[PDB]
């Protein structure tokens, strides 16, 4: 029983390292666009 | 001469009036380039 709950820590533990992670992920995979678009801004202030 | 004097004068007045609306329309045009840029950054925050 030891093992079992040293290992249930284990799992919780495992998937909520893998959502850290595949929170980051997303952070990056949306920090793009939203880069994109702060740069058309600036192309809008070239165009007023 | 007189007559053909007031006849050059307002002619001018034409061309500074005519000119000035062309001017404008220009400008028109640029804040067109612009709103469709501006356009284009809110269908980027669309997709984003």
């Amino acid at each position: 029983t030891q093992f079992g709950s040293t290992l249930q820590n284990i799992i919780e533990r495992q998937d909520a390292e893998a959502l850290n992670a595949l929170l980051q992920n997303q952070a990056a995979e949306l920090i793009l666009t939203n880069l994109s678009i702060q740069d058309k801004t600036i192309e809008e202030l070239d165009a007023e | 001469i007189s007559q053909s004097e007031t006849y050059r004068r307002r002619r001018q007045e034409w061309e500074i009036q005519r000119n000035n609306a062309e001017a404008e329309l220009k400008q028109i045009d640029a804040q067109l380039k612009s709103l469709a840029v501006r356009r284009e950054a809110a269908v980027l925050q669309k997709t984003s």
